[PDB]
């Protein structure tokens, strides 16, 4: 974290895994 | 029981030469009284037998002592 | 004086055959003689089948009865003892000789370590278990002069008398 | 068990003691039940008190009930037990409020 | 209910046999709000060896 | 799985829920105690066997005094339910530099000690001496020639007890620990502060009337 | 090296007390000088604070 | 530690989690923060209000003997609360002068002493 | 330190009579003139001595038996009311300060 | 902060608030650390106001083996004198090997400990007191409840030795009774077999507390 | 060992001086008059002061002398008392009356 992402301006939940599950 | 009982054995021999070493601390402290007795105080004592076999320990014990002394 | 003999045919065939069974009359295997070349093995073989030539406690407790009077008489002791702690320390599933090997050096009473001897009487002074459960034997022995006496009735049926009173 | 009892000696077997039951400490594990210890050695069994007493999961599974705020109030989280505090239900809710005439 | 206040009872357990005797040698009429009404032997049915084995 | 869920700790009392848990004893962090028992009885089976004496002795408040680990404050009145930091503390502050003058033990003697190097007794039976702290740990501790300070170690010896607060200030500098020292010794050896011990010169007249 | 100089200054106080060289006015430099004489012995000593803070 | 190199480990974002942190936190950064609520500016402690036989009684249930003084103001680290009339109210700050202002809007009489401002 | 003021009940070890102390202001050491070794253990000891004097070695002088020893007993006021409502009026007359009956 | 010379302490601060930045900030009960602080919002006066306290164990406490009683791993931020980068650093106790006489069981122990440990061992009244002292999660050490197990075992069989000894009291007090006159050699011998003692180890041990007494003098 | 330096062999020859001075002639002489100035105490003024404080001639010596605190060089509290009248601070450079700055 030489730069911080701007997480302020996402809601809170879990993205799927792209490789997703079978 | 096969878990349990080795152990209250082990408690009962415990126990047993709890007793053994009870009698023997017994005959210790009459060592040191009856010496107290005898010494400090007079006009009695046991068997010439008791009295010779008490002073050929103590000769004895006293060579153990010069011996491991050195 | 410090003299180790390293045996070898001959010098065991005499040497076995003069000493521990001429002087100590002991048998030896044919495993036994595979095993005898040294003056430490002849030695600590002696030295075994001594050791195991004397009475264990099982014989010398039944040519040794503790009479009755004397049963008797550590029976009316205010205190018998507790004896179950033994089963209390830990025991930890290893290497015996790695056990050897730590008191060998220093090791073995290091990192939580100890190990146990079980003592029959101690140090008694700078012990400080010693001196508090003696002055609580000093504590329940004058209790005990308060009950022969008879105060400890008093106290109890006055305590009575004043939660009556109340 | 087998530790701090006194020996009857005609049978040498243990004295039951009944005062060894009210001093006990039950330890709890999986494969038995409860198992009775004095209480002066109680003091190294201090983490499988602590096991029995969590969750029995991963925390990741049941962490919904952290996260909203009904499931706080509902909910026990000392050393992670997470479970179910006693709760009303509404009839119950009800005739605990109109009784009192509210 | 608070004002009823009934009978409460104890059950007392002495590690000896005699309790009985000896709770009515204690003499007590009241710990001086209660008044102490009965003194008897609870009788239990006696639990085998299996209880303490 | 958990067969046999233990009980919440310190509930014993009928009304009143238990203490939370880690301020009995166990794991800190929440400000509220439970216990399915105490719940799940009804309001009125609560009430039957209670009475107004002792219900006013279980509702008691001590604010902010803890009462199962004394001296703190308690930890539900804290913001966070963990335990009071300060009288927790760490001896070495972040920034704090290393500089602890060497601080000497008060210890109770259990025989007459003659330090034959010196020819001089290191201390007499039943003596409270403060000595160097590893000469107490390593020497006089592993023989049984001396023990600590402590009062009930005056309790047991016999002797009237007193307390002489060890380390209850430890000094993180050395002038603090002159500080100490001069109170210390303004406590222990206070004969040394009487007025004829200031006054050893004259026990008699000025020194300049004597004679030669 | 503050320990050593230390002792040395110590060392070298009791030398200088055994030989009478030791000088135990110096902080007082500032203070006029009481009476010299043969009752005001009770002036020239050095006061503990704490004991003037008990009476 | 992560936490000093400062990488976001949150696990809604990538499923991680910081590795030394405590699993529940009853109250967060944010409320804890926030020292209106928990410290007594500006708000009543003690949420109910009792009539004058009330207040009389839970007067008489004061051990003689006692003055307001000996109770100090609790920090501002200690949180502002009062548990209404419980046994032993009285060693209970809040309680005690909430107390005391019922009894001055009742025109209760106050039996125990006030509050002393020592000065140097 | 320190910041702010503070009473304290504290019992004289010796007689065990409980007399009160308090701790009133001094100011910081000039930010000015400024040392961070002196601000900040000052820091530090000002929170120790807010908490119930945890680190420190009291000292101040009995009144009933008048000396000045470092024997004091710092109590937290539960443990004074417990310590004092207990007591007989005439024994407050001994050990507690004046008044207090 | 007073420009006076002399200050003597008063009840409240008699000028007022005290003037100054630092005196702000020590009117909140922050550290005077905040008067470097560029960002002053919520979350930083909540992360240095202190009562949140960040640090941890080097292992999960269950798996602790040195006794870390109150030190937890800390960090500090500081800055270079190119005051431009500021860099943050981990600070770990000083841990010292514990060597102490233990004096229940009568011999040393070697368990590591902090400094704080080692103080705190001093003024508890010895090893023994110290690892008795504490309980359960009090000592998070592994170690420790090891040496604690021996010490307590230990301590029960101290407690037999003594009750032992008290046996043996009220054995040579009631027999001496019976021996105390002079009687005869074989009258002594039945009391010898009454309570069961063998004469000949009766004898050596005569022979014994004899040398004993002799030997010293 | 340098001796043909001069700084550097005769001031650490004074420290062996000053060190062969203490443990030989020295130290026996401190310790004997602490030891005898006690010895002087106890039946001169400590008659009195169990007389007076109203102990015995026994107990006064263990409440008058709680412990024995012998001085030895690496533990001496201070050499001397502190000050008096500390001298008084200026303004910063010689300014008069006063300075702005500090
Ligand atoms: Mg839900
Ligand atoms: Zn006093």
């Amino acid at each position: 974290i030489h730069k911080g992402w701007r997480t302020w301006e996402y809601q809170h939940t879990r993205p799927d895994p792209r490789p997703f599950p079978d | 029981y096969e878990f349990h009982e080795p152990l209250r054995r082990k408690n009962a021999e415990d126990m047993r030469q709890f007793q053994t070493d009870v009698i023997d601390m017994a005959c210790a402290m009459l060592g040191e009284r009856l010496l107290d007795t005898v010494n400090a105080s007079d006009t009695s004592s046991f068997p010439a037998e008791w009295q010779e076999a008490i002073a050929m320990h103590v000769e004895e014990i006293e060579a153990e002592m010069e011996e491991v002394a050195a | 004086i410090e003299n180790f003999v390293l045996e070898e045919e001959t010098i065991r065939e005499r040497v076995i055959y003069q000493v521990v069974e001429g002087v100590f009359r002991l048998s030896p295997t044919s495993a036994d003689r595979r095993e005898l070349r040294s003056v430490a093995n002849i030695i600590d073989y002696v030295l075994t089948h001594v050791r195991a030539a004397r009475p264990t406690d099982r014989e010398r407790r039944q040519e040794r009865p503790i009479t009755s009077a004397a049963l008797a008489v550590m029976q009316k002791c205010p205190i018998q003892p507790q004896l179950g702690f033994v089963h209390a320390l830990p025991h930890d599933t290893r290497d015996a000789l790695l056990q050897e090997w730590e008191r060998m050096h220093h090791l073995d009473w290091q990192f939580g370590k100890a190990v146990y001897t079980p003592r029959s009487k101690e140090n008694v002074r700078g012990n400080l278990t010693w001196l508090r459960e003696d002055r609580h034997y000093d504590q329940r022995m004058k209790f005990m002069q308060e009950v022969e006496s008879g105060e400890a009735r008093a106290k109890h049926m006055k305590l009575i008398a004043e939660a009556a009173g109340n | 068990v087998h530790a701090s009892r006194h020996m009857d000696v005609e049978t040498w077997r243990e004295v039951p003691d009944p005062h060894w039951d009210e001093r006990s400490y039950l330890v709890p594990d999986q494969m038995f039940y409860n198992i009775p210890v004095p209480p002066e050695y109680k003091d190294a069994y201090w983490w499988r008190e602590l096991q029995a007493r969590r969750v029995q999961c991963p925390v990741e599974w049941v962490s919904h009930r952290m996260y909203n705020k009904g499931d706080r109030q509902r909910y026990d989280f000392q050393d992670l037990a997470f479970r179910k505090k006693f709760e009303f239900s509404y009839e119950e809710v009800v005739k605990n409020a109109k009784d009192m005439r509210s | 209910p608070d004002e009823i206040e009934g009978p409460w009872e104890a059950y007392i357990t002495y590690d000896r046999e005699d309790g009985l005797s000896y709770a009515q040698s204690l003499g007590i009429t009241t710990i001086g709000v209660a008044t102490v009404l009965g003194l008897t032997e609870h009788v239990r049915e006696p639990q085998p060896y299996a209880v303490v084995d | 799985v958990a067969p046999w869920v233990p009980p919440p700790r310190h509930d014993i009392k009928v009304t009143m829920p238990p203490p939370p848990g880690g301020e009995v004893g166990g794991r800190f962090g929440v400000s509220q105690g439970y216990s399915d028992r105490l719940a799940r009885t009804p309001y009125w089976k609560r009430m039957a066997l209670s009475t107004y004496k002792l219900r006013m002795m279980e509702n008691a408040t001590r604010y902010p005094m803890s009462e199962h680990r004394p001296g703190e404050y308690d930890i539900r009145y804290l913001p966070t339910p963990y335990p009071c930091t300060i009288r927790n503390r760490p001896l070495l502050e972040v920034g704090e530099p290393r500089q602890i003058p060497s601080i000497r033990i008060p210890v109770i003697f259990l025989v007459n000690l003659f330090d034959e190097a010196k020819g001089c007794w290191f201390g007499r039976r039943y003596e409270t001496v403060y000595v160097e702290r590893q000469f107490m740990r390593e020497e006089l501790m592993p023989q049984r020639y001396a023990i600590y300070a402590t009062p009930e170690a005056y309790k047991l010896l016999g002797l009237p007890v007193v307390n002489h607060h060890t380390h209850e200030e430890i000094p993180k500098t050395p002038r603090e620990y002159e500080k100490l020292l001069e109170r210390q010794r303004y406590d222990e050896e206070r004969w040394k502060y009487t007025i004829e011990y200031l006054f050893r010169k004259y026990e008699d007249g000025p020194p300049e009337l004597l004679d030669r | 090296s503050e320990r050593e100089a230390a002792q040395y200054k110590f060392i070298r106080r009791w030398e200088l007390q055994m030989r009478d060289e030791w000088d135990q006015l110096e902080p007082f430099k500032g203070l006029p000088k009481p009476k010299r004489q043969f009752g005001n012995e009770a002036a020239e000593v050095i006061w503990p604070y704490a004991l003037l803070l008990e009476r | 530690t992560p936490m000093m190199l400062n990488i976001q480990n949150m696990m809604w974002w990538n499923g991680k989690r910081n590795l030394y942190r405590a699993t529940y936190r009853e109250k967060t950064w944010y409320e804890i923060s926030r020292t209106g609520a928990f410290t007594k500016g500006r708000r009543p402690v003690m949420r109910q209000k009792y009539s004058r036989e009330a207040l009389q009684a839970a007067l008489a249930m004061v051990p003689p003997g006692f003055e307001v003084a000996d109770v100090p103001r609790p920090p501002q680290r200690i949180l502002a609360q009062s548990e209404g009339i419980v046994g032993r109210w009285y060693s209970n700050y809040w309680t005690l002068h909430s107390m005391r202002y019922q009894c001055l809007l009742a025109g209760v009489e106050w039996p125990l002493g006030e509050r002393q401002r020592p000065r140097t | 330190s320190s910041r702010f003021f503070q009473k304290y009940f504290i019992r004289c070890g010796n007689c065990q009579t409980i007399q009160r102390y308090a701790k009133g202001y001094k100011p910081i050491p000039n930010p000015i003139l400024f040392d961070s070794d002196a601000h900040c253990r000052s820091y530090h000891r000002e929170r120790r001595d807010c908490t119930g004097l945890t680190g420190t070695l009291v000292t101040c002088r009995c009144d009933k038996c008048a000396r000045v020893h470092s024997h004091w007993t710092v109590m937290d006021f539960q443990e004074f009311l417990d310590a004092k409502l207990v007591m007989t009026p005439e024994e407050r007359t001994a050990l507690l300060w004046p008044g207090a009956g | 902060f007073s420009t006076f010379a002399l200050n003597p302490e008063t009840s409240v601060a008699p000028h007022g608030p005290p003037r100054g930045l630092v005196n702000r900030y020590v009117s909140m009960g922050l550290p005077p650390w905040a008067a470097w602080c560029n960002k002053v919002n919520r979350y930083s006066l909540y992360r240095m106001s202190g009562v949140t306290q960040r640090s941890f164990l080097p292992k999960p406490p269950q798996e602790m083996d040195v006794i870390w009683l109150n030190e937890r791993v800390r960090e500090r931020v500081r800055t270079s004198r190119q005051v431009q980068n500021v860099y943050r650093q981990l600070k770990y106790p000083y841990v010292k090997t514990g060597i102490h006489y233990s004096d229940v069981l009568d011999h040393w122990v070697q368990v590591p400990m902090v400094e704080a440990a080692m103080f705190e061992v001093e003024k508890d009244g010895g090893f023994d007191n110290f690892i008795l002292k504490r309980s359960g999660p009090e000592l998070r050490s592994t170690y420790g409840e090891r040496i604690r197990r021996h010490i307590l075992v230990r301590q029960k069989e101290i407690q037999k030795n003594f009750v032992l000894q008290k046996q043996a009291q009220m054995l040579v007090e009631s027999m001496e009774k019976e021996i105390l006159p002079m009687e005869d050699g074989k009258k002594v011998e039945e009391v010898l077999e009454k309570y069961g003692i063998d004469k000949e180890q009766l004898l050596r041990d005569i022979a014994r507390a004899a040398v004993a007494k002799k030997q010293q003098l | 060992e340098a001796h043909k330096e001069s700084e550097l062999h005769q001031n650490r020859l004074r420290w062996v001086e000053t060190m062969k001075w203490w443990e030989e002639i020295g130290e026996p002489h401190h310790q004997q008059h602490a030891a005898s100035e006690w010895e002087w105490f106890r039946q001169r003024v400590l008659p009195a002061k169990a007389a007076a404080m109203g102990l015995s001639e026994e107990d006064a010596a263990r409440e008058l002398r709680r412990a024995v605190m012998h001085e030895t060089p690496r533990w001496y509290s201070r050499i001397q008392p502190p000050n008096a009248r500390s001298e008084i601070k200026e303004p910063r450079d010689q300014r008069w009356p006063s300075s702005p700055k500090w």
